[PDB]
């Protein structure tokens, strides 16, 4: 089976909400061709749904080594940072995601500004310390 | 069979329109851009003549066409995009 064929099987599994099984497909796809960034971002998303902030972070990192202009790598990375309470980085990555999508003329509705607005609020709820 | 035959022919025509799209400019070299056009035009042509052929014969043409396209597909991902709650979906 090819790397592309394996990604597609994994995507079908993702839509079916069978996340662990979908991640296994992405890994196998990575094995046959480890130099395609999407396979890393997809699997990061499986990890995010499986509530594993740490492993998803690593796949984002790999994705950005290959594709530094990736909106979803920057986006999911911010989201991992938000769930690990690294607020300042997360807002950076989300805003960097936000700049890229504008340049590339991508259209995700109001998805990025929402995420940005939530993170800015979460941050303030943390600064309650003096 | 017309229903299976339809997916192959439509795949072929659409794939051609895709690689020639102004959006994918600078995401594919004209050499790879040209070999998709070729194999699509070849598969379409085959369907035009072989309307008596059998399932295995159809299947062979199908496997062949995706053996050229998938690699080029994979390189589209490897460009500067790569190739993308809507944002919360696999690509």
């Amino acid at each position: 089976p090819s790397a592309q064929e394996l990604k597609e099987q994994g995507n079908r599994l993702f839509v079916g909400r069978k996340y662990p099984e979908a991640a296994a497909c992405y890994g196998r796809a990575i094995t046959r061709n480890p130099l395609v960034a999407v396979y890393y971002t997809n699997r990061a998303l499986c990890y995010l749904k499986m509530q594993q902030h740490e492993q998803a972070l690593a796949d984002c990192r790999r994705a950005l080594e290959l594709d530094g202009q990736s909106v979803k790598a920057h986006f999911f990375l911010g989201q991992c940072q938000l769930e690990m309470e690294s607020y300042d980085e997360a807002i950076a990555n989300l805003q960097r995601a936000y700049s890229l999508a504008k340049e590339q003329r991508l259209n995700f509705g109001d998805d990025i500004p929402s995420a940005l607005r939530i993170a800015k609020k979460k941050r303030w709820n943390s600064i309650e310390e003096r | 069979d017309p229903f299976t035959e339809f997916s192959l022919e439509s795949y072929a025509f659409n794939m051609k329109a895709t690689v020639e799209d102004e959006k994918l400019q600078g995401k594919i070299n004209d050499e790879d851009k040209q070999k998709i056009l070729d194999k699509c035009n070849e598969i379409i042509n085959w369907l035009d003549k072989n309307q008596t052929a059998e399932k295995e014969e159809f299947e062979h043409q199908q496997k062949e066409l995706e053996k050229v396209c998938n690699p080029i597909i994979t390189k589209l991902y490897q460009s500067a995009g790569g190739m993308p709650p809507t944002i919360e979906e696999v690509d």
